[PDB]
RNA sequence: GAUUAACCCAAGUCAAUAGAAGCCGGCGUAAAGAGUGUUUUAGAUCACCCCCUCCCCAAUAAAGCUAAAACUCACCUGAGUUGUAAAAAACUCCAGUUGACACAAAAUAGACUACGAAAGUGGCUUUAACAUAUCUGAACACACAAUAGCUAAGACCCAAACUGGGAUUAGAUACCCCACUAUGCUUAGCCCUAAACCUCAACAGUUAAAUCAACAAAACUGCUCGCCAGAACACUACGAGCCACAGCUUAAAACUCAAAGGACCUGGCGGUGCUUCAUAUCCCUCUAGAGGAGCCUGUUCUGUAAUCGAUAAACCCCGAUCAACCUCACCACCUCUUGCUCAGCCUAUAUACCGCCAUCUUCAGCAAACCCUGAUGAAGGCUACAAAGUAAGCGCAAGUACCCACGUAAAGACGUUAGGUCAAGGUGUAGCCCAUGAGGUGGCAAGAAAUGGGCUACAUUUUCUACCCCAGAAAACUACGAUAGCCCUUAUGAAACUUAAGGGUCGAAGGUGGAUUUAGC
């Protein structure tokens, strides 16, 4: 399905007009509708339910809509525009004939935020089909190129091939430090273990006291392994004796619960101590939701994971 | 080359030896 | 290997429709319902006799329309109303169309006991979305 | 590989192509697929290595012949010149052979281009007046 | 596993964090600034900072339990390590004022004692050669010491033998025989000794 | 076979038989260079011209000799030695050290490539000694000819047919272990055979043209001798010759067949090589099970007048998310005939099929259309410092569902097993039509036995009660242990010794289960 230049003029006009008329239909200005105006229209005039978003009704510009074409590559009189045409891949080895030609220049003269384009992002720049040893042989050329002492004009050109990456930072969030009728300090957070949801006061000042449901923890979790999970997190900081909590939990059993309330004393407890401490709890495995949950049972066997037996032959 | 055609021999003479000693 | 409503690979040469392309997994996921209605939503009863019904339509209408079905009916239950959604060829004149639209709606209306549309989207030739 | 460099540019200059780099199989032979059916082949092929990477003769001086285009090659005392249509005994490894090679061909072809618009150019203004 | 790659175990030691930063080695103080980019597990709701946890005996405990049964596995650890303070302290009373400084009082130090006493340091493994299977003798490592020490004293507690006694009556009693070099344990141990020496001209088969 | 039509020839047609129709081709692997060399009569032109590897290295015969290792004997020490995947038998005047000591065999050199006609010849010395101043040439002769074998007389370390013993095996007339003979050695005579094959004849010459079926060890010219002409019968029969007497050489025919044969391609397979791996996975390892008991349930057998299908992996709580009547398709009896249907059929055929699936798949491949390689054969198509492949589409992948980007689902092509299903429904072909169709009444659906899956147990990490984890009791013939048996009640139903639930009574096997085996990261 090859697409000429007066197929997409013409899906261009189309949309323009189109595009006022979805204004007037919705009474909105039709010279500032934008392209999110327009998804939010069509969704509602044409509400899908599917689960793929690229099976959806959809009004987009026709360059986002239809893919890159290459252009004809010769003229009417048959010969090609670019010299490296009957290579197969003028774009891919022009354009290592530039670096490797950037590369001799320098001779003659003499991380954390940033990654290189993959294949896929190369194949579009170029607008052609590349093989992997072709990607690698590119990058290695561009690497080589970073070593040397490379000016403003080389720094540039290796900048195009390089694509931000937004590192998402693992520091924990700190609850608001809340004031009651009192005016005591609290914090409050929420943590979930299976089925089980606590959410869990923790106070500023106190005195050790937890209540969870209204009842005192060790009457609430008699098992001696259900309290030694609440102490986790206090014990850790050399915090027991110096706060109160009030939480509540719901779902899942015992154990469950011991496990969400941890959670949620954790999280809360990270607004009243140091944000070095706050990284212990990070990396002691206190502030992590654990995503540990019963597996299915699967149509055919006996569990999530077993089989029924393989019958004596 | 395969031995089929030495195989036929040698049954022929194994079986004309053995046919001369019982007769 | 699974066979349900999967039309198979062969040499390029078959061209399949939009609806033929995709096997059952897909239902919505790329692809929606062709019919319509509350039967089978929690606590809705009569899902038996929706169904019946659907079959029956489905059936007639490619006996009614023989040779001019491009896809699959699309059916639409609002309160009492049924429309039936057909996209047709272009061959039959449109004498024939108007006569069997008129035959079809009161026909239909007078056996299911309830106000019957058909609406007719009609198309130059079968629409291809990829030839297998 | 020690004169891809040089050659493509001397190509580039010129005015004409250059294909240096691994020679896909059927470029020439199955061009149309390829490129297209309305793909126009080279006229003349100018080969200034023979020999492929591993010591044997380019794919293409056989394709080329194939398709029927003549081929102009450097051969050295190692290189089969029997299909090249214009062999041209001589040293292919050396830089000063090479650039020479480069410096003459180059020098041919940018000469008749410039005589093929002097020669159109005169032919015009005489046929108006 | 339904944590992805990325996430490294958690840590759970006070001392490692409170440790200056002056004490640190360039490779430490590398591992530490890493850590601060890496994805954690949620701590499992066994093992926690508290002193008085103690890995091998949680270990010991999971062996005993049965179906899930943590509760009843813990109940019967708890036992026996009273049931052994207690039988020690009668000894103690009952003993001289000599003899006293040698009774060990500490059910975690007879616990390890009697287990470390049992395990078994050379190991026999079947090897098939010549249409003939051949046990022969070849090292163990310390993590299968370690399991087999707890596998053999669990195991001889289960033991139909034991006629209406309770766990933790017979598991301490185990323990206090192997803390002495005496019982049915550390027999397994010695014949899986003799039978390693018996089969020493054998040792060749192994290829490993 | 009949029949219709057609085709060929035609007063002929054509069944049987016979004849006509054949030597300038070959001989590494398809048949074929005869085990080797040398004549005559002859043939050749490779003989005069015109020329370059004489001597020495492991030819041959004879005589003499011996370094290493054995055997044997002797002294002194030891209690074992031998045998190996592992054993037994065997020896124990045995074993180890040392010394003396061959009619046997000839490390290293030898990575040399020599000698001889071939067969053969590789320790040392000496004697004799390796034809032909054109070439080819004896299957009508002559002289040779490995190993084995024969005759006679000797030697005898070691090896070793046969034989005996040991072991293995269903058997083991073998392979494995021990012992020992003929025999391998010498002398004197025979025998005259080898995959005697470097399966490639001697002499002379060439490397250009067409290089050339394939493979092998590139393709040919001149000349000559030998040999070959489908397979098998047949290294055979007969005749003849021979020191040969179960021998050797020469060597057919009858009957039989439409092949046999040579070399390759692809695939499969290999108790197939190397390398690297498997991840609940092959071994070891980890946990809980099955295999033992009772019971539940399927199947097989047996039984019954009394269905069917699945039935190695990939059947066996399977079609059934389900049989007291019904369901039902079965059996017995009775009844109806244009029949609920512009009839009907659960009648045969899943080896005619649609439909929906199993299976490898816990895979990643399938493939149109081109292009190129192989002399334009079956076939094959990659090396990134790249060498002929380009590849739409399909699958994987990606996306989507579920709680994430993880996991689990879902997905999973082309093909494989004529895999499953005509009894879901539909349907090709064939068959039934007063019956192979339709209806009614009643009835079967059991257990000598075997087996698969499951359930509950054999108990103290337990049993009962309270509680839902700080308790009290129980705990071996009144314990643990039946969801079984028997009796009663209730529920559903028109119908219940029959199905389910509850109660009472009863208190059995079972005391943790061999070989083997299932599941789980
Ligand atoms: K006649
Ligand atoms: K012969
Ligand atoms: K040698
Ligand atoms: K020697
Ligand atoms: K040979
Ligand atoms: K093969
Ligand atoms: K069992
Ligand atoms: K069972
Ligand atoms: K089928
Ligand atoms: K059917
Ligand atoms: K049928
Ligand atoms: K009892
Ligand atoms: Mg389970
Ligand atoms: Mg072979
Ligand atoms: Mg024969
Ligand atoms: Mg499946
Ligand atoms: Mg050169
Ligand atoms: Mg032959
Ligand atoms: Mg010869
Ligand atoms: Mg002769
Ligand atoms: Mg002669
Ligand atoms: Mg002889
Ligand atoms: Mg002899
Ligand atoms: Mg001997
Ligand atoms: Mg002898
Ligand atoms: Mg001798
Ligand atoms: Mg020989
Ligand atoms: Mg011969
Ligand atoms: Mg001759
Ligand atoms: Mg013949
Ligand atoms: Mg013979
Ligand atoms: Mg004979
Ligand atoms: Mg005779
Ligand atoms: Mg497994
Ligand atoms: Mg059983
Ligand atoms: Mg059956
Ligand atoms: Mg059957
Ligand atoms: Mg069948
Ligand atoms: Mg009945
Ligand atoms: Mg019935
Ligand atoms: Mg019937
Ligand atoms: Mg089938
Ligand atoms: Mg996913
Ligand atoms: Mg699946
Ligand atoms: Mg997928
Ligand atoms: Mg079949
Ligand atoms: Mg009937
Ligand atoms: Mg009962
Ligand atoms: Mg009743």
């Amino acid at each position: 399905e090859t697409y000429t230049e007066d197929f997409i003029k013409k899906q261009i006009e189309e949309f323009n007009i189109g595009k006022r008329h979805l204004a007037n239909m919705m009474g909105e200005d039709p010279e500032t509708f934008t392209q999110e105006d327009i998804d939010r229209a069509i969704a509602y005039l044409f509400p899908s339910g599917l689960f793929e978003k690229r099976a959806r009704p959809v009004m987009k510009h026709p360059e986002q809509i239809f893919p890159r074409q290459r252009a004809i590559q010769w003229g009417e009189d048959g010969r090609p525009f670019h010299y490296l045409f009957y290579t197969g891949k003028q774009s891919y080895y022009s354009l290592m004939h530039d670096v490797y030609g950037m590369l001799l220049n320098l001779e003659k003269h003499q991380v954390i935020g940033s990654r290189w384009l993959i294949k896929e992002e190369l194949e579009e720049m170029l607008v052609e089909k590349l093989s992997d040893l072709d990607y690698m042989q590119f990058i290695r050329l561009l690497e080589k190129l970073l070593t040397s002492q490379c000016g403003a004009a080389e720094e540039e050109f290796v900048q195009r091939f390089r694509r931000s990456v937004t590192l998402e930072s693992k520091k924990q969030l700190i609850e608001p430090v809340q004031y009651d009728e009192q005016g005591m300090a609290f914090s409050k957070s929420e943590g979930k273990r299976k089925t089980a949801k606590a959410e869990a006061i923790v106070y500023k000042h106190g005195s050790g006291r937890i209540k969870v449901n209204g009842i005192d923890y060790q009457l609430y979790f008699p098992i001696t392994q259900d309290r030694e999970q609440l102490m986790f997190p206090f014990h850790f900081v050399d915090r027991l004796g110096k706060h109160d909590v009030t939480c509540t939990v719901s779902g899942g059993g015992r154990s469950a619960q011991a496990g969400a309330i941890r959670l949620a004393m954790a999280k809360a407890l990270c607004s009243f101590v140091t944000e070095d401490e706050v990284e212990w709890m990070r990396q002691a495995g206190l502030l992590t939701t654990d995503p540990r949950v019963r597996e299915r049972k699967k149509p055919g066997q006996e569990g999530a994971r077993r089989k029924f037996t393989w019958k004596k032959r | 080359k395969n031995v089929l055609k030495i195989r036929r021999r040698k049954m022929n003479h194994h079986k004309y030896r053995k046919l001369v000693k019982k007769t | 290997k699974n066979r349900a409503a999967r039309v198979r690979v062969s040499k390029g040469d078959k061209p399949v429709t939009y609806e033929e392309a995709h096997a059952p997994h897909y239902i919505a996921h790329r692809k929606g319902w062709l019919s319509l209605h509350t039967g089978n939503l929690d606590g809705e009863d009569h899902a038996a006799e929706r169904t019946v019904e659907d079959v029956f339509l489905r059936k007639f209408m490619w006996g009614t329309f023989p040779g001019c079905l491009a896809d699959q009916l699309v059916l639409k239950r609002r309160g009492n109303q049924l429309e039936i959604c057909a996209v047709v060829l272009r061959q039959l004149s449109p004498h024939k169309y108007y006569f069997l639209v008129g035959y079809s709606e009161t026909l239909l209306s007078y056996f299911y006991k309830c106000p019957v549309r058909l609406h007719l989207q009609t198309v130059p030739s079968k629409v291809v979305y990829k030839y297998l | 590989r020690q004169f891809s460099y040089l050659i493509e540019n001397m190509a580039r200059d010129c005015g004409e192509y250059a294909h240096t780099r691994y020679f896909r199989g059927g470029m020439l032979t199955n061009a149309r697929l390829l490129f297209g059916p309305t793909v126009r082949l080279p006229d003349l092929i100018i080969f200034l290595h023979t020999l492929n990477n591993i010591f044997e003769p380019h794919v293409a001086v056989r394709d080329a012949a194939k398709m029927n285009i003549p081929t102009v090659g450097i051969v050295d005392t190692n290189c089969n010149p029997c299909l090249i249509t214009y062999p041209v005994p001589g040293n292919d490894d050396s830089p000063l052979a090479v650039h020479l090679y480069c410096r003459l061909f180059q020098t041919a072809i940018t000469r008749a281009k410039e005589k093929r618009q002097q020669v159109e150019a005169l032919y015009r203004l005489q046929g108006q007046k | 596993s339904r944590y992805s790659p990325e996430f490294k175990d958690p840590l759970i030691d006070k001392e490692y964090y409170r440790k200056p930063v002056e004490e640190l080695t360039e490779e430490e103080k590398y591992v530490r600034e890493l850590k601060k980019t890496q994805l954690i597990k949620a701590a499992p709701a066994g093992k926690t900072s508290s002193v008085f946890e103690d890995p091998v005996i949680s270990k010991f405990t999971n062996m005993m339990m049965i179906g899930g049964n943590k509760v009843l596995a813990r109940s019967l650890m708890i036992q026996t390590l009273e049931a052994v303070k207690r039988k020690q302290f009668e000894k103690y009373h009952a003993a001289s004022a000599e003899e006293q400084a040698t009774i060990e009082r500490n059910p975690y130090t007879i616990f390890h004692q009697a287990l470390k006493n049992c395990e078994p340091m050379i190991g026999l493994v079947p090897i098939l050669k010549g249409g003939r299977f051949y046990q022969v003798p070849v090292p163990l490592p310390d993590r299968r010491r370690r399991f087999l020490a707890m596998k053999w004293m669990i195991t001889e507690c289960r033991d139909k033998k034991h006629q209406r006694t309770l766990m933790p009556e017979k598991l301490s009693h185990k323990l206090l025989e192997a803390f002495h070099n005496q019982g049915p344990v550390i027999k397994r141990k010695h014949d899986l000794h003799k039978m390693a020496e018996a089969n020493r001209a054998l040792a060749h088969y192994r290829w490993w």
